[PDB]
């Protein structure tokens, strides 16, 4: 509506701005309603798909795993290394970014000493375990699944892990809702999956339509990264 | 000041003056059945219009008939309260007056054969009683208004949302009342379609063959011509030019004149405008331009008779020389607007295997009715009755004028039947709007949705009734002989009485009355629903109706409504608004004329009112009318904006005129959340009432109505003086100017005592009036329940504070005094009900005895010999209240018990032990029993002594009217007689009976002294009728089911104090749980002594903003500080005039209020029964949009000598200290709610089990368990607690061994299960091996 | 089947069309069809005759009275034991339906409140068992042959 | 089944089963009579959907109604469904032992207490009592403690004490969204009739004292008041298992 609300509560409304006032109540008191019931569907459904997933056995032994870093996207850091890689298993012998930095037996579970000692030195990448790359079948092993989140321990042997996804995927379902690159701070400049050709102008172009641009900071850790249009004229 | 308002007047805050009074809240629900019962010399309503619609019925064969005359209705046998006690419907006969008429086919129509009248019985109605409900089967109910869509056509379309191009979809559809469904649809490819019903769909044009129409009259109506000439064999068209709009020409336009546009160019205004400005006549074009448009007419060779081009035939220059070289000179084509003019029925044409009549009826039946070839009648007769039949369609009164309107004809009245303008009006109007006419309708509007009521609901059902009984009197005129044939042999009467019976007893409109409070009945006869027979599902309602729309504006309240899944189906009725002739709903309105707002009303419809532009009622006057200001906020066309003073056409009549009547009630509405204002509105209707009722300090102005209209309290008919009064009933002797000729003129009313109202509350009522004063008419002479003096009290009002408290008040909780549980404010009383029922066995009957086998003496004191408890009794859980014994089949005994038997000799008896016992936790006293015995039973010594009582004080109730008319007519034969002298104290020493015999005046006198002896008869004339009357009805017998030989009801009263865990709020939305009770010195006190009574958490007002109730506090504090002053110069003992000058002074405080009172005209007796009912605080009045501000609220509290800030320094009662800060201490009003926690709570050991699947049955009246159900078993396994779980699933619900293994495993001190298999899985397995399945357990 | 048989009895040489023999015995297939099925708990054709019997009666009384007569007012005019008037108005109703809706939702049955009564309630089974071994107890006191009396007594 | 009153109950099955009965007699007397075929046809056609209309009544037509004008329930829709077999008593049942009741704060407890009603707990604790009383001889027979109960001695409210004392109990409020919904308490015997608990743990139920009701349920075998103990107590509860997050903090 193009004329506001121009009153507070302590001074007390028309009967216009009232009425107007009465229709995002309803609509609101009417979504919660309607919502929850789509929000129990789901849940039950997940409930359904991974109800019989219990962890088996103690070690299944791959060297296989997934590459965890920091998500650095739509703006500034959004979540930590540290928050990645709390209570996981270290898939391969990690080193601090010199060589032969070993920290590992190469099971480590990461609690908060070793997160600490790799923050301290500065790591943006560790390959570590999953599920979805465990070699037990008929179930996972308690290295691939790592820390019990409410006991705070290596998981235990014959824990309902399934119920336990889906009750947590599950349960905060109802709160949801249903021209030119600038650079803040100083750092090297990186590119990535690039070709590159000099300008008649004087500066940098590249034939690259996938390439990738990365901010680095005093240690290389990389704080920002954007991707840059095809055919664009690189100013420096 | 009228006289019971001149008692206690409640001081006015508001500004507005009123201009329209408050109507009659129960208008809705009386002014509908009154216009079903009644008689109609003109039809259109009710039985009248529902007899006039069947009758006459005419032989099968052409012979008889039947004709209705008129009908009336009787008088009911039993009145409210008898129907009530005895539990039976309140109903009144109905008895028409028929004629059968025969007639003979051989003379030529001849019909004077014979006559035959009578007057027949069709069944009971029953009767809307004068508050507006329904007694049946002894039950109160209401009937509930529903809000549904008119009759009538209704355009449509999907935006864009059905095909992938993002095409929007245009359809319409008709709706009778009563009928077949028609509607038309356009397709992605510009096709007509139609459907009937929604079944498989048809091409247009198919339903204008079944018309007889013909491709030249289809091609007639729809289209434009323009004509082609042959002279020269040079191609020439007449021309308008406006018909070339938006085009581009493929050649040269030449003329007289400027040769004006050619190739490239195309046609801008200008150009048009130069062709008709000259009047450019017929133009040579060249012959490849017409080569390609299709042809109107049907073109044939009149030589050789073969035809060159059909109708509906492109052209090109093959035919065109073809039809040259025959002689043809004119040609006729479809002119097309490929922008506004499309070709769409022409090209629609083209895609029908139809060419003709027949074979589009045919078609029509393989649609209809697949699976049989039709033939030349079938087709035709099930055509003609689709929608060319009165008896199997009708579009209501109201269709046919919502039909004519939305077409823009102007006819209001016409046929129930379509025709064939109708159905062409409709494709043109869709295809108008296809072409960027007119728009569509949207079906939320309040011009789209009406209302119907009792009124009408009973008639349709009536007359479904009427229908099936004329279906089955058409059949006995055909078989028989019509000679020795009466109308009442004819009509079987059960289908009727069935029909209503059916609908008032177990429809979904028909419901359960709510009766908590006055104001609980008032919300629920004015509920709208859209629920019910022809209405939406909860399941299938969207989000768009379930909103607010801008035309609910005036016309519904847009805050209270349910919150669970029927949040936005059902409604409620605000203030003011009204109902039309056809059912739409309406507003008043002021005029304003000349920019004077003038005093005449208009109530208008949500159509009619966006047409002008309407002004507020926040707006200010110059004193005749005048705005005080040049730009006004208004609405218009369903938005608000500023307006200049001269653009106003009419105004609102109230501030309040947007609410309903259950949200009137809260004082400063205008400072709360709207999520809030709904449950305080909501909550307003559960709470209870107590022993002593109290006013609220701080109300809107709006409680003498609801408890007035309400007719819960006993209200003066006529004007006089109060004769006697007593606890149980007044007799209000009536004034001369109001007295009727005829009689004695004594007005006498009954109260009410202690009586159960529908949901186990009590119902009592007390006299307000004292011995000899005077009464206007419209006074109110006693209290219901909830009620003070004629003013709504629903709660009482409490001294509060707003602080933490050691963790008391923690979420929502709430802190009580002990002096509020000691001084029984929140006291309530509950009447329970309970019944023993005898009956037959195969064995014999059963007994109600006192003589009851294998119990103690003791056990059987306060029973009397007839075997039932006495009145006044106090009775706990397991006490027997009736005494019954059943005969017993012989049983079995176990050798062990037979070895007792022979030890101890003892022997049991034939009969068994099922008496009638108090319910456990249940302690209450008798207060009333009564019993019910079949005709042809005897009656019992305890029946006997309740009809002798109540014959007893039946007969004392009717021998005091006589004394009003026997004795006062001997004082007027006493100067009769006495004429021609005087011997008055002479005659006042003999008995007055021996008045007849006395010196004997002239003949005159004497024949009127034996008129005196008539009289004196007619006495007794009409005395014993009605006695014998009375005594009849007493003393005879009922009319029990088929079985029960008698019953016998009991009557207990609980009292209920206020206890942790019962639920408390306020009319703010505010609500919560008491956690403690704690001693009076536990309290904060203020520095003068006075502690407080309920403690509340401040945490709880921000994060809600509903404040409101800091302001209220603010405003009760100020009410009271003004009592309390009153109250010292009754003490102090202070003159009159003090307390004249005060009052005043109290009265005028404040802006330019409307409220003037002056005492100057008060007698001393009024001004101190006015200061005696002031002296516990001053009631004010805030109406909900026009209320105080917070400097008056100053301003008051000042003349009080209290704080300002309304803040106060409090101490701890337990340590003596001072807390820190200043606290906020006041008056609030609050509210017990039906929610006890006496009912609540509930535990189970063990009990009854289920038929089938043999697991615990459920409900805390079924004595049940708790469900575990499908989500806790998830908890459980996540736990991984699996002991727990097998124990929950197999011995504690389900496993038949087990479950009895266990109990007497924990009885040894052994706790420990040996689980089996469920019975729900052995269920299971049966019920799939009954499906041919073969499924089992392999090991 | 009664159509089948008026082909089978049928006699031209009498005169009169087939119809006119023909309708009485399609009637009365149909009629005994419908009086021996068509009901949960069959009642035998006398009492469906008594039954109808009656209904016409209250009928016409119900017309020419106004009310609906007493169980006097009908044994009075059908001529018949007052106590047999009273037999017959039970024998007339028809099984409710374990899915009838009760209440304003239709998730809740007539058949979930419907409790079974052949079993025992555990306090009686403990009660037995109690009972059972103090007798064995008692029985034990006395000469062994002097038991063995009452045991097979 | 029958009612009281004299009036019966019954299944839709037998209204089902009697149509196919006297649909397939009445073809073994066609079939003896040699009909004409256009009758021995239509009385195959009808015998086949009354058993289509016994086994899945909608889904071959129209489905066949009884006399109050609803369809018949058939074999099909006893399984299948919200209100089947499988789900409604399968997977979730109705249990003994069990009660509800109003909550309110109790700001005086301990992390690992609740407060019970005497009432409340007097009723679920019978067959305990019943063998703890005829344990110490007060009671000759188990009948005997059944009136002695019945009667509120005062040994009852000693006897009882020492009952609950170190049992434990589950207590339960709907809706169940995560495992923190079930947690399992040590009873205090209050006075009163509502239900007292912690300030501590209403977050992890989502309740408040604005009218909340809570269930109670008691364990009885061994094992499951050592996985009580063990799995399910309050204090072991602290941290949550979506995130390793605390759950316990002040409001
Ligand atoms: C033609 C017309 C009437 C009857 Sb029928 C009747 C016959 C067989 C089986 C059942 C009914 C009747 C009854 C008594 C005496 C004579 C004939 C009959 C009865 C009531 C209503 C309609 C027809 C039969 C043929
Ligand atoms: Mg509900
Ligand atoms: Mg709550
Ligand atoms: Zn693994």
């Amino acid at each position: 509506i193009e004329t506001p609300i121009t009153a507070n509560f302590r001074e007390g409304l028309n009967v216009l701005q009232y009425f107007i006032s009465t229709h995002g109540a309803r609509k609101g008191l009417a979504d919660t309603a309607l919502k929850t019931a789509n929000s129990g569907y789901l849940t039950r459904r997940l409930v359904d798909v991974a109800q019989d997933l219990v962890v088996t056995e103690d070690d299944c032994g791959t060297h296989e795993g997934i590459m965890m870093t920091p998500v650095i996207e739509g703006g500034d850091v959004k979540e930590p290394l540290r928050d990645r890689v709390l209570g996981r298993v270290t898939a391969e012998d990690v080193l601090k970014p010199g060589t032969a930095d070993i920290l590992v037996p190469r099971n480590t579970l990461l609690h908060e000493q070793w997160c600490d000692l790799l923050e301290e030195n500065s790591v943006d990448a560790v390959k570590v375990r999953s599920v979805v790359s465990c070699d037990t079948d008929f179930g996972v092993c308690a290295h691939c699944y790592g820390r019990d989140l409410a006991r705070g321990h290596i998981i235990n042997k014959g824990e309902a892990i399934g119920v336990i996804a889906a009750q947590s995927i599950g349960e905060p379902g109802t709160q949801l809702t249903m021209s030119s690159i600038q650079v803040k701070n100083k750092g090297s400049i990186k590119l990535s999956n690039v070709k590159s050709v000099v300008n008649s102008s004087g500066k940098l172009v590249i034939t690259s339509r996938n390439t990738e641009l990365k901010l680095i900071d005093e240690f290389g850790r990389t704080k920002e990264s954007y991707k840059v249009p095809y055919g664009a004229v690189l100013a420096k | 000041y009228s006289y019971t308002e001149k008692k206690r007047i409640r001081k006015d805050f508001g500004k507005r003056p009123q201009v329209l009074d408050v109507p009659y809240l129960l208008s809705i629900q009386l002014d509908s059945f009154q216009k079903f019962i009644e008689q109609d010399p003109e039809g259109q309503y009710g039985l009248e219009a529902a007899f006039r619609s069947v009758f006459p019925i005419q032989s099968y064969s052409g012979n008889s008939e039947l004709q209705y005359v008129s009908y009336r209705l009787g008088e009911p046998v039993f009145d409210v309260q008898e129907c009530q006690i005895r539990g039976v419907t309140y109903s009144a006969p109905l008895r028409v007056k028929l004629r059968l008429v025969i007639y003979e086919r051989e003379a030529p129509e001849g019909t004077v054969k014979d006559i035959k009248e009578q007057e027949v019985y069709m069944g009971e109605i029953p009767l809307m009683t004068d508050n507006g409900t329904f007694v049946i089967n002894g039950t109160e109910r209401v009937i509930v208004s529903q809000l549904h869509r008119s009759p009538g056509v209704f355009f449509d379309s999907d935006k864009g949302k059905t095909h992938s191009s993002g095409k929007v979809l245009y359809n319409a559809r008709i709706i009778p009342y009563r009928g077949s469904w028609l509607d038309f649809e356009f397709d992605p490819k510009d096709n007509l379609f139609v459907r009937i019903d929604r079944r498989r769909k048809l091409p247009a044009t198919i339903i204008l063959r079944a018309l007889n129409y013909t491709t030249e009259q289809i091609l007639d109506l729809f289209f434009e011509k323009v004509i082609f000439e042959i002279r020269d064999n040079k191609l020439q068209m007449e021309l308008v030019p406006e018909r070339l709009r938006g085009e581009t020409a493929s050649f040269d336009i030449e003329a007289n004149g400027k040769v004006y546009v050619e190739k490239g160019r195309r046609i801008t205004a200008r150009h048009i405008r130069q062709l008709e400005k000259d009047d450019v006549k017929l133009i040579e074009v060249p012959v490849e331009y017409i080569a390609g448009k299709v042809v109107a007419k049907d073109y044939i060779d009149e030589s050789t008779g073969e035809l060159i081009c059909a109708a509906n035939m492109e052209l090109s220059l093959d035919l065109l020389a073809k039809l040259s070289q025959s002689g043809h000179k004119r040609i006729e084509t479809l002119f097309t607007n490929d922008l506004d003019h499309g070709p769409y029925i022409s090209e629609t044409l083209r895609v029908d295997p139809t060419n003709d009549r027949l074979s589009a009826l045919v078609e029509i039946y393989r649609m209809m009715r697949p699976g049989e070839p039709p033939t030349r009648e079938a087709a035709e007769s099930l055509f003609e009755n689709l929608f060319f039949s009165e008896d199997r369609y009708d579009l209501s009164a109201v269709g046919r004028m919502k039909f004519n309107r939305s077409l823009l004809r102007e006819e209001i009245e016409g046929s129930g039947i379509l025709s064939k303008d109708d159905i062409i009006d409709v494709m043109k109007k869709l295809i108008d709007i296809r072409n960027g006419k007119g728009e569509v309708d949207d079906i939320d509007h309040l011009g789209n949705r009406r209302i119907r009521s009792v009124g009408e609901m009973a008639e349709n059902q009536f007359r479904v009734g009427l229908v099936r009984v004329e279906r089955a009197v058409k059949e006995r005129l055909s078989l028989g002989d019509l000679d020795t044939l009466m109308p009442q042999d004819m009509i079987n009467a059960k289908p009727i009485s069935a029909a209503v019976k059916e609908f008032f007893g177990s429809s979904q409109l028909s419901q359960f009355m709510d009766q908590n409070n006055p104001l609980s009945e008032i919300t629920h006869k004015r509920r709208i629903s859209a629920l019910g027979p022809g209405g939406l599902t909860r399941e299938r309602a969207g989000f768009e109706v379930r909103d607010v729309h801008p035309t609910h504006y005036g016309r519904v309240c847009p805050i209270e409504t349910p919150e669970g899944p029927n949040i936005g189906l059902i409604n409620s009725l605000s203030v003011y608004a009204q109902t039309n002739e056809y059912g739409f709903l309406e507003t008043p309105y002021r005029k304003v004329t000349d920019g004077v707002v003038t005093d005449e009303i208009h109530y208008l419809s949500a159509i009619e009112e966006g047409n002008y532009v309407i002004a507020q009622a926040n707006s200010n006057l110059d004193e005749e009318g005048h705005f005080v200001e040049d730009l006004v906020t208004c609405r218009s066309k369903g938005e608000s904006s500023l307006f200049s003073r001269d653009q106003v056409d009419y105004m609102d009549v109230s501030t309040q005129q947007v609410v309903s009547v259950g949200a009137s009630l809260i004082p400063f509405l205008e400072h709360d959340d709207a999520n809030r204002a709904l449950m305080g509105a909501n909550m307003q209707r559960q709470a209870v009432p107590t022993l002593r009722a109290d006013k609220p300090l701080v109300g809107t102005g709006m409680e003498r109505a609801v408890a007035v209209d309400s007719g819960v309290t006993a209200v003066a008919k006529r004007g006089g003086v109060v004769q006697y009064v007593d606890a149980s009933r007044i007799v209000i002797k009536v004034n001369e100017d109001e007295m009727y000729p005829g009689e004695a003129g004594i007005d006498i009313y009954n109260l009410t005592k202690y009586t159960r109202s529908n949901q186990n509350t009590c119902i009592n009522q007390m006299p307000c009036v004292s011995l000899g004063e005077p009464v206007e008419r419209g006074d109110v002479l006693a209290d219901g329940p909830s009620t003070d003096l004629g003013e709504l009290a629903l709660g009482q009002n409490m001294r509060v504070a707003f602080m933490p408290w050691n963790g008391y008040n923690f979420e929502d909780s709430i802190l009580v005094s002990e002096r509020v549980v000691q001084e029984d404010r929140f006291t309530t009383i509950h009447i329970q009900e309970l019944a023993c029922v005898s009956r037959d066995t195969k064995l014999g009957p059963e007994e109600i005895t006192a003589d009851i086998p294998n119990v103690g003496e003791a056990a059987l004191s306060k029973l009397d010999e007839s075997g039932i408890v006495y009145i006044g009794a106090e009775v706990t859980g397991g006490d027997i209240l009736v005494g019954k014994v059943t005969p017993k089949g012989e049983t079995q005994l176990t050798p062990e018990e037979k070895l007792l038997r022979a030890i101890f000799g003892e022997k049991a008896s034939d009969v068994k032990d099922s008496s009638l016992r108090v319910p456990n936790g249940v302690s209450g006293t008798v207060i009333d029993v009564q019993v019910f015995t079949r005709d042809g039973v005897e009656k019992d010594k305890r029946a006997l002594e309740i009809e002798e009582m109540q014959l007893k004080q039946a007969k004392k109730d009717l021998s005091e009217e006589l004394q009003i008319l026997e004795a006062g007519l001997f004082s007027r034969i006493r100067a009769v007689l006495v004429a021609g002298g005087v011997e008055a104290e002479k005659l006042d020493k003999l008995p007055r009976d021996r008045w007849l015999e006395l010196g004997l005046t002239d003949e005159e006198k004497q024949n009127q002294l034996e008129q005196l002896a008539e009289q004196y008869d007619e006495l007794k004339h009409e005395f014993e009728k009605k006695l014998e009357a009375k005594r009849r009805k007493i003393t005879q017998g009922d009319d029990l089911a088929p079985g029960v030989l008698k019953i016998v009801k009991v009557y207990l009263a609980v009292k209920r104090r206020i206890q942790p865990g019962d639920k408390m709020a306020g009319r703010h939305g505010n609500k919560g749980v008491i956690s403690k009770i704690n001693p009076i010195e536990d309290m904060p006190y203020d520095e003068n002594g006075t502690p407080v009574d309920i403690v509340l958490n401040p945490l709880g007002v921000p994060s809600r903003m509903n404040i409101g109730q800091i302001l209220e506090t603010h405003l009760g504090m100020a009410a009271k500080g003004i009592g309390d002053k009153i109250n010292a110069m009754l003490k102090q003992q202070q003159e009159v005039a003090k307390l004249r000058e005060f009052i005043q002074r109290a009265y005028d405080l404040g802006a330019d209020v409307r409220q003037k009172v002056d005492l100057s005209t008060f007698s001393d007796e009024e001004v101190m029964r006015l200061a005696e009912n002031l002296r516990k605080g001053m009631p004010i009045a805030t109406p909900v949009f026009d209320g105080a501000k917070e400097a008056e609220i100053k301003e008051l509290l000042k003349l009080g000598d209290l704080p300002t800030s309304g803040q106060i320094r409090l101490y701890d009662g337990r340590t003596g200290e001072q807390f820190e800060r200043p606290v906020t201490v006041g008056y609030m009003y609050m509210l017990k709610l039906n929610h006890l926690v006496d009912d609540k709570m509930h535990a189970r050991s063990t009990g009854s089990y289920s038929l089938v699947t043999q697991q615990p049955l459920g409900g805390k009246a079924q004595f049940g368990g708790q469900r575990f159900g499908e989500m806790e078993v998830w908890a459980l396994e996540a736990y991984g607690a699996a002991y727990t779980l097998q124990e929950m699933l197999t011995v504690k619900s389900d496993d038949v061994n087990g479950r009895t293994k266990m109990y007497k495993n924990i009885v040894d001190g052994n706790h420990q299960m040996e689980p089996g298999m469920p019975e729900s899985f052995n269920v299971l397995l049966k019920e799939i091996r009954s499906l041919g399945i073969n499924i089992e357990l392999e090991d | 089947i009664g159509l089948m048989k008026a082909v089978d009895k049928f006699e031209y040489r009498r005169g009169y069309k087939f119809s006119t023999y023909a309708t009485w015995w399609i009637r009365q297939a149909i009629t005994r069809s419908i009086a021996d099925q068509a009901r949960t708990i069959r009642i035998p054709v006398h009492m469906i005759e008594t039954i109808n019997k009656l209904n016409r009666i209250s009928r016409q009384m119900l017309q020419e009275m106004g009310r609906e007569p007493t169980p006097e007012e009908l044994a009075e005019r059908m001529l018949m034991p007052e106590d047999k008037i009273r037999k017959v108005l039970k024998i007339a109703k028809e099984p409710i339906s374990m899915e009838t809706p009760i209440g304003d939702d239709e998730d809740s049955h007539l058949g979930d409140f419907i409790e079974d009564t052949t079993l025992e309630l555990p306090l009686d089974s403990a009660t037995t068992e109690s009972l059972r071994a103090a007798t064995h107890d008692v029985l034990a006191g006395l000469t062994a042959r002097e038991a063995k009396v009452l045991r097979m007594r | 089944v029958p009612l009281d009153g004299g009036r019966f109950a019954t299944s839709d099955l037998n209204d089902l089963y009697r149509r196919v009965i006297n649909r397939n007699n009445r073809l073994k007397r066609l079939l003896d009579l040699a009909a004409p075929d256009i009758i021995v046809r239509n009385e195959k056609r009808m015998l086949q959907e009354a058993v289509d209309a016994l086994l899945d009544n909608g889904r071959r037509g129209r489905a066949i109604t009884g006399s109050n004008k609803r369809p018949l329930k058939s074999l099909a829709d006893m399984i299948k469904g919200k209100q089947g077999r499988f789900r409604q008593n399968l997977l979730g049942k109705r249990v003994d032992y069990s009660g509800r009741s109003v909550i309110t704060v109790g700001p005086y407890l301990r992390l690992h207490q609740c407060g019970l009603p005497k009432k409340m707990a007097l009723e679920l604790f019978k067959p305990f009592i019943y063998g703890k009383l005829e344990l110490r001889g007060l009671a000759t027979t188990i009948k005997a403690a059944k009136k002695m109960v019945e009667r509120e001695e005062a040994v009852v409210w000693d006897i009882l004490d020492e009952v609950i004392r170190e049992h434990p109990v589950l207590l339960n409020r709907a809706p169940t969204l995560h495992r923190l919904g079930i947690q399992a308490f040590e009873p205090v015997l209050i006075e009163g009739k509502a239900i007292q608990l912690h300030p501590l743990v209403c977050a992890a139920y989502n309740a408040d004292f604005d009218g909340d009701q809570m269930a109670v349920h008691v364990p009885l075998t061994l094992e499951a008041q050592l996985e009580a103990r063990a799995l399910m107590m309050s204090t072991n509860n602290i941290l949550s298992p979506a995130n390793g997050e605390p759950i316990i903090v002040p409001s």
